[PDB]
């Protein structure tokens, strides 16, 4: 009978990210996902620990749900206190919905490239290859979400660049990558700062960095309903 | 080690 919320879910993620109809498809997957709640993937919210977090443990986890050709879906667990960094989705789209706590989501893009000023500084100051290397961005918005707010959608030229902050205690939230990563085809996650010199939008200055020491994500088993072919 | 993922493209997963 009724397929599983889930199991629609992912049906309408195919059939968007496989152009006319595109809108209306997005619109639809949209308003599944409005209707998505945590109970519907078997996950329980998860609260503060209170204890510090111990040097073998992630600070955030995934749960993979499905992928195909056109679209990634599964679930980023974030502990207390943790951020996912500044990165980008490059040629992508994306759609995410929080399912528990509270997050901060920063968007940026990267603009057109501009050089930037020589009398220019920072704090905490620049080395050489630092200075060569940073380039212009847009901070668009910078606001908190829960399982009450719409998802966010983020485009190859919109809000392409974010970070994901845990407000308040743990978060998770669903997140929806067409076409997935890539690394073999030129679409590689790449982490940014956002550098402070010495309103939104505004102007920023951006400077790719590897990913960071202090932050990775594990795999963890999905315990919801399964997406079957 | 690094691993290709869909979800974090090239991630250290350490
Ligand atoms: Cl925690
Ligand atoms: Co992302």
């Amino acid at each position: 009978n009724m397929a599983s919320l889930i199991q629609r879910i992912a049906r309408q993620a195919s059939l968007t990210f496989r152009q006319p109809g595109f809108p209306e498809n997005l619109s639809k997957l949209k308003s599944l996902l409005t209707q998505l709640r945590a109970e519907d993937l078997n996950i329980a919210p998860r609260k503060a620990t209170l204890q510090p977090l111990p040097p073998n443990l992630p600070p955030v986890t995934y749960m993979h749900i499905y992928e195909t050709d056109g679209f990634s879906l599964g679930v980023f667990l974030l502990k207390s206190g943790t951020s996912i960094p500044l990165h980008d989705h490059p040629g992508m789209h994306g759609m995410l919905k929080v399912l528990y706590g509270t997050v901060r989501i920063s968007c940026m893009d990267k603009l057109d490239p501009r050089a930037l000023p020589p009398e220019q500084q920072f704090e905490p100051p620049l080395q050489p290859r630092e200075r060569e290397a940073v380039r212009p961005g847009v901070l668009r918005s910078r606001a908190e979400y829960t399982e009450a707010s719409g998802p966010c959608i983020l485009t190859p030229h919109r809000d392409n660049l974010h970070q994901i902050d845990a407000v308040e205690g743990p978060a998770a939230f669903l997140d929806i990558l067409a076409p997935p990563y890539d690394p073999d085809d030129g679409r590689d996650c790449h982490y940014y700062r956002v550098l402070e010199p010495v309103d939104l939008p505004r102007e920023v200055w951006l400077l790719e960095t590897p990913q960071a020491d202090d932050f990775w994500c594990e795999g963890e088993p999905y315990p919801g309903p399964k997406v079957f072919p | 080690y690094i691993v290709k993922t869909f979800w974090k493209g090239s991630h250290r997963q350490c």
